[PDB]
């Protein structure tokens, strides 16, 4: 018997803290344990520039 | 780097309610199986003792076997009995009657498929497995019969892995039981073959702690048990927090045991005392060494000053500098030389461990390997050849089954354990 | 300027699914066909064309078709978000599938149903003015995907003659499996595999998990995850006909540079950049890094190890912002290690590509936003291997007639197992004899 | 995609009424026939086991055939009885009295026109007509005659479907009837020839499961037939919902039969546990996997261990990543390769469906064809030769009219199974 | 121009925690890979590039991998508050230890590990444009420590050839000791280093610990002074690269000027301004005071006295303020003391160095903050005697094959010990030989 949707979000909500959720969830990667942030262009060196 | 635990027979079960007790006390878990500790160093190696189990819970990784389920019902109705697995308490229909042959070879062969079976599934889900801690008492019936049959089918399915013991001894002045002799010579026989490491406890030691350092005037059986449980929940806590100079059980086998046959040890724990005492004298390495080598904190009847330590190591909780382990480690060879084996260029390990037990500023666990181990077994050996040379008491053994050429093998391979270590008491260059 | 998509059975029609969810996000088409009212101002452009076509009303529908014998996977994109893309004429849903027998895809089922799906793609090509290819998405484990695809491959190359065929097949990697029968499917499939298609692209699901657990750090990978990286694949190969570039490459150019004899037609394909976001950040991804990458087995979508073999031609597509002369010193630092062969009559081994688009991300993607991306397809002798693989398991199973009475029973001669097991054991025999390393002058 | 199910006798029609309530729970149709149900993917597949009667009922495509209406009064007065179709109900006046012959030429002869009569008319009015599935004891005596006759008559006129069946069989720890062995016997020879593909179950397996696992104080059948129409609706699921990888009785016939006689399976169900336990283990695909080939989770009284797999297929409902299962049957395969035949280099096909069972995170079916299916049939067979020699009660048969060469043509075919089966277990590659 | 630092063991990483923090807070770089103050033109510095390279966003990453067996150090630093600076990849574990045993991580646990390390060098020498030479830090008294830093400087000596290999290496102390089994680790170990490292500078615990009790006020030290003391060190010999000077002095030169014969290059090592803050104000701490202290046996970071033996050759680092001439009186200065004699073979025996930034203070440090400072490593006969009380320890643990069992089980048989037994004496006679004073000129 489930306990309804209450019981049901404040089960899912006891179970993240656990290791194995956190370092392996399901068709996800793993999240970062601190903040990054992407740039307007990207990752990785822009291409050097030259005279023409 | 995961432990699985057995517990068996009644003196296992009761110091295991204890360790588990103790252990889920330091990792800060409700005995409704919810953390509620107060640092993340607590949760972070949570894994090494524990299985997870559904919305937060946790379930200590033990397996309890008994042949009368009196025990189980006992360890079951205890404060922190709920939080063992249902699935993992395996029990007969009838006692072992104190008999070794019965409970290895009549109850034993009946039930020992499931304890493997138990014990395999459990294995099987860990990601790397280290070794078994296995707790015992050598004279009783099914604890000697059926830990030592269990023993041998672990070693024989987990031989690259390492196999611990720990077990009660039987006492010199006051026994339980008439037949102990027989039931000790013969679980010894196994261990030697089969164990890695078999740490030894007698129960007069523990009295003569109780009642000369901590002065109780009435100890019961659950003072002994934490006693016992201090040291077991303490030689593994290197595995499992952080420290300056790390260790683990099989760094520990490598550097105490010089030859296979010589892995029998002494345990002692050393911050013991009253607490009337406790305000006139803060705790620092000096005071801890002088207490970690005082006889009198042994917990084995052999005494140190009639032997030579081969080797010894000492575990340190707390913060605390390396100079000062070091320089007393020096100065305790250097100035009891006599005592310490002159072959060996240095006899102590140290280790240090940023994490005390609650409530002690500082902590150290004590083994040692020493030659004085020679008196327990010769003790026994002694009664026994009073007892077998008259038939005492065979038939019971041999209408179970029992060949009578087991019981001279098992005498044999007793002395010649004696042998060796009186053999390397006596060594000399030449 | 065109091309058109054919989606087969369930992964065919699964990795569909991924392909068009990025088609339309990298043109900006919403998922109801529409084109917002900012992209369509000041510039009138016809970058679409090549895998959409354009109503008189603007409406965008795309130039595919989806062909099951099980109505589920169609029944699922006629239920889901994408209903109003396509048109509901290119959904072709049969009554009952092949159960994993090419026979009952080949002779017994697909024989009805083949004539609507080559209707619909006729009615398809008349509507086109520069179709330029046939894009096939399969995999040859499965019984609709062997025995359909390969008949409608044989009247697609009667009807349409010259016109190219490009396939993306999904083979049974080396030690996950799904299905018993995989083996006869396989080997029967590659028998008309070989004399009806110009390229075939060989992918293992076992690399791509490989690939997944070591670059980005998936421990439990899904089909999404798979198809997803097949999509940004095929995006790369036809970026070339999309999107302005430095050096193009039209899809006849792989044909004539990859292909040096009739039946050495199956390339290996790899992938650069996988990353996630937080190594992404840790480090510079520089031109030369991500062509050494290419070559290490550790990039590569298919379960084959390169070291074994000689390579006969490589075709490097580099998109994004790169300069020619640091894929020129590139390609010349890759050419001067050791660990790296080419056969002898192969002296120029590289064609190389270089477009300005960058990567598109996707919302709910794993792939970290970069700068640049390199792509490639490479033959190479190492795949023979592959096959040696599949016929030592049919081997072993045709010893005894393991499973034959099912195909008998749907209308297979026992004769064609052994037909096709000898033209796939001369197929091994003509990579022994191409990758010769010397002949004698005397 | 539609089946059409045929309940017959006492056992068959007690297991189908329980079949019928867990297949309407799992779709929401009220006992009443009303939908109540909360989802649209259970009214978009309706169509596989439900015709829709006028407004908002639905009623099941089944036949109910009985010889004396006592069962079927108590099927129709349950309380999901009433969505039953009365002219679907066919009975007769006098009972089959255990006798084979009786059920299969005196009665069964009488009756079987009209049931041939409403399977055809329930089977033209379908678009497209997947499979017969039908459900009996072979030990009985209406089950016996009248099943393995309308399985004739069935396979005459439908020869293109598939032909499925579920059936118990006798054990010898605790029969319910003295003539068991002629009924099997004569039974298991129609189905060999006749069935595409036929399941097997007995008893004993089902008490064990209940009394070891699910520590059940007292079960009754409803039980043992809960446990049976889990398994039932559980192999049908893939075509009734949408998933990653779909799956269809045809492709489990094409790769599990290698050669067509040997066509009996296995069957068990996996997240089985206490409802006290329930909170100690979460479900994991590991786990799942481990009480999959556990013997204890099987329900037949053979043991895998004393044969080999020659194929299996598990049925995985539920979210979950596609990687952990093929390396999980990968691991399985690899780790215990004594135990799956050597000249198949990939016994198990596995299948994954996005829906799973209410009340369940995830389940498993698990089909599997081995060669200790022989054992069971053998036993039979001795009985059978025991009862024989002596004429124990042959003539209440030979009254009906059957001919003594009867029993040992059945016999001798049942013989040849074994000896089919016993050979491939023994044999090496050459 | 680059140096790459490999990390093995405990030992290893806890002293590159060291190094990694001196080495940032000399630069200026944060502890998340940052850098304060402007970035704009007008000023432009280098001097990061011998251990950092940027990424494009401008964060900077360090030229360093960590190797361990056993997780939970590298877990430490995972987990620390340098988490943003390493790139995830570089810090590399295992699942279990070498318990001590050179057998077990040479022989049954390293060979699974090794690869990923190299992959990881692989990838880093990519990256740079002059190389010149690998630092290694480890400890020979332990397990993985011995095997693994073996095994790997044999892969490293095939794969990278010519290029130099400096390691600094913990011995065992001659009377504090951690464990037993610590003689027979230290000689095989030194068996696979003599053949594969170019310079070997010595440490011993208990003269850090003599050189902090006395010099220092420090009544109970730690581990954390004397990876401190080390990382100074480092960092003094490294300045040379990477700052301005009067006198450079390239690493090729090291080599050049200490090594006299190919087998003679174990060096000793001090440091001469160790001093409080309280002492350092009350003193003036000129080049003459400095020069004289280095030669005192109590500034030494080895258990050996110079008195036993003769120098070869010596090299002296200035950095700060100091002028050449300083340098010149001080070096004729010492060249006339008595008690201080070189080989009569060697007869110019000092090679000089000028840089001018001073020694960096660090927060939390014990030392006081100086103007000026010399670090000192030279080649001396005397290191003989360090060998020589292992080698008898050895002997007598030997005798009995007191632990062999251990080695033997795992792997490493029994005629080995004697072959390193040998190969260890041979070295002694080498350093017996070449003290020899020559008989005659003629
Ligand atoms: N990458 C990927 N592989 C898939 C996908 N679906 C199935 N496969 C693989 O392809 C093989 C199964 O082929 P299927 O596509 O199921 O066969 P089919 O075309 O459906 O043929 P029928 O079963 O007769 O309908 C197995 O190796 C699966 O692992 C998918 O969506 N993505
Ligand atoms: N300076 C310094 N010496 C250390 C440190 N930790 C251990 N040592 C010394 O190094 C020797 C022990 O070597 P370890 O580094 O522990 O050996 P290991 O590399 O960990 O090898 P395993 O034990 O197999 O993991 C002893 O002489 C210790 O005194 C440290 O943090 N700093
Ligand atoms: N330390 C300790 N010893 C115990 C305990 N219970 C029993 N013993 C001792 O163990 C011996 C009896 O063995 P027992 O456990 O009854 O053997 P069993 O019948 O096989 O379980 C006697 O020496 C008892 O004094 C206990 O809780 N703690
Ligand atoms: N599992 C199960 N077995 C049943 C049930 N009812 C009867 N049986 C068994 O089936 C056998 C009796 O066969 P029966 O159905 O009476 O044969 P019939 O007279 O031909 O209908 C005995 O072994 C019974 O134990 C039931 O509801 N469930
Ligand atoms: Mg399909
Ligand atoms: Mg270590």
């Amino acid at each position: 018997e489930t306990g309804g949707r209450m019981m049901a979000l404040m089960e899912q909500q006891l179970e993240r803290a656990y290791l194995s959720n956190v370092r392996r969830p399901l068709g996800k990667v793993p999240a970062a344990m601190y903040d990054v942030q992407v740039p307007h262009s990207g990752f990785g060196i822009p291409s050097e520039k030259s005279e023409s | 780097r995961e432990i699985v635990c057995v517990q068996a027979g009644q003196c296992g079960n009761q110091i295991g309610s204890k360790f588990w007790e103790v252990i889920s006390d330091e990792h800060g878990v409700d005995p409704t199986g919810t953390y509620q500790g107060d640092s993340d160093l607590q949760l972070e190696r949570i894994n090494v003792y524990f299985d997870e189990a559904t919305g937060g819970r946790y379930v200590p990784r033990s397996v309890l076997i008994d042949l009368e389920p009196g025990t189980m019902d006992s360890v079951r109705a205890g404060p922190y009995g709920q939080i063992f697995r249902p699935d993992n308490f395996i029990f007969g229909q009838s006692g072992a009657g104190n008999n070794w042959a019965k409970g290895h070879y009549t109850e034993g062969a009946e039930l020992i498929d499931s304890v493997l079976d138990v014990c395999c599934k459990e294995a099987e889900s860990c990601d790397c497995l280290q070794g078994f801690q296995i707790c015992h008492s050598l004279g009783g019936g099914t604890g000697s019969g059926m830990g030592t049959l269990l023993i041998s089918k672990l070693r024989e399915q987990y031989p690259d892995r390492i196999m611990m013991t720990f077990s009660i001894i039987p006492s010199p002045k006051v026994s339980d039981t008439v037949v102990e002799p027989y039931n000790t010579t013969l679980s010894v026989h196994q261990l030697v073959e089969n164990s890695d490491e078999s740490m030894c406890i007698d129960n007069e030691a523990l009295y003569d702690i109780c009642f000369r350092t901590l002065k109780l005037t009435t100890p019961t059986f659950g003072d002994l048990n934490h006693l016992v449980s201090a040291v077991v929940s303490g030689v593994t806590c290197c595995l499992r927090f952080p420290g300056q100079l790390n260790s683990d059980l099989r760094k520990l086998a490598v550097n105490l045991v010089p030859f296979p046959r010589l892995h029998f040890f002494m345990m002692g724990f050393a911050p013991l005392t009253s607490r009337g005492s406790q305000q006139y004298r803060g705790l620092s390495v000096p005071e801890l060494t002088q207490q970690m080598f005082d006889a009198k904190n042994m917990m084995q009847a052999a005494d140190p000053r009639h032997g030579r330590y081969l080797t010894a190591s000492a575990l340190f909780r707390g913060r605390m500098s390396t100079k000062e382990v070091d320089e007393q480690m020096l100065n305790v060879q250097n100035k009891n030389s006599s005592y310490f084996i002159e072959w060996i260029p240095n006899n102590i390990k140290s280790s240090v461990c940023d994490i005390p037990p609650k409530g002690l500023k500082m902590a150290v666990t004590f083994i040692g390997n020493n030659t004085c181990i020679q008196e327990m077994f010769r003790r026994v050996g002694e009664q026994f050849t009073l007892m077998f040379r008259r038939k005492a008491f065979l038939h019971w053994y041999t209408g179970e089954g029992m060949d009578e050429m087991e019981f001279t093998e098992a005498e044999s391979n007793m002395n010649d354990l004696v042998s060796e270590y009186q053999q390397y008491q006596d060594a000399t260059i030449e | 300027r065109e091309a058109i998509c054919i989606h087969i059975g369930q992964a065919g029609c699964q990795v569909g699914n991924a392909c068009w969810e990025l088609f339309c996000l990298e043109h900006g088409i919403q998922p109801d066909g529409a084109m917002p009212s900012d992209k369509t101002i000041g510039v009138e452009d016809d970058a679409f064309n090549t895998f959409f076509s354009e109503t008189g009303a603007g409406k965008h529908v795309p130039r595919a078709v989806f062909l099951d014998l099980e109505p589920t996977v169609v029944d699922e994109v006629r239920t889901g978000t994408y209903r109003q893309l396509f048109h509901p004429e290119q959904l072709i849903s049969g009554k009952e599938d092949a159960a994993n027998n090419y026979a009952r895809g080949h002779y017994t089922i697909g024989k009805e149903i083949v004539d609507l799906c080559l209707d619909r793609i006729r009615k398809l090509a008349d509507n086109c003015t520069g179709l330029q290819g046939f894009l096939v998405y399969h995999a040859v484990g499965g019984g609709t995907g062997s025995g359909l695809g390969a008949l409608l491959l044989e009247r697609l190359s009667v009807d349409y003659g010259k016109k190219s065929k490009l396939g993306y097949t999904v083979y049974p990697s080396p030690q996950v499996s799904t299905a018993v029968v995989e083996p006869y499917n396989s080997v029967l499939s590659t028998h008309s595999l070989l004399e009806h298609t110009d390229v075939a692209a060989m992918l293992d699901n076992e690399a791509i998990y490989d690939l997944t657990r070591r670059n980005l750090d998936i421990e439990r990978p899904t089909y999404t995850n798979l198809n997803r990286l097949i999509g940004q694949v095929v995006s790369s190969l036809t970026a070339s006909l999309r999107f302005d570039g430095a050096l193009n490459v039209d899809l006849t150019e792989f044909q004539t540079n990859l292909v040096p004899y009739p039946r050495i037609h199956f390339v290996l394909t790899s992938y650069a950049p996988v990353i996630s976001a937080e190594k992404a950040y840790h480090e510079q991804l520089s031109v030369s890094e991500i062509s050494n990458a290419v070559f290490e087995p550790a990039s590569m979508m298919t379960k084959c190890d390169p070291r074994h073999g000689k390579y006969m031609a490589c075709c490097l597509m580099y998109r994004g912002d790169v300069v020619p002369k640091d894929v020129n010193a590139a390609v010349a630092t890759i050419k001067t290690k050791r660990t790296i062969q080419f056969v002898d009559w192969s002296p120029t081994g590289f064609k190389c590509g270089i477009n300005y688009q960058p990567p598109t991300v996707v919302p709910g993607g794993d792939l970290a936003k970069v700068q640049r991306a390199v792509c490639m397809i490479a033959n190479s002798t190492a795949i023979a291997e592959v096959f040696a693989r599949i016929d030592h398991k049919f081997d072993l199973m045709y010893s005894k007639r393991a499973f034959v009475h099912w195909y008998v029973g749907e209308g297979m001669e026992e004769g064609e197992f052994s037909e096709a097991r000898e033209d796939l054991a001369a197929l091994e025999k003509d990579y022994e004899e191409v990758g010769a390393e010397s002949a004698d002058m005397d």
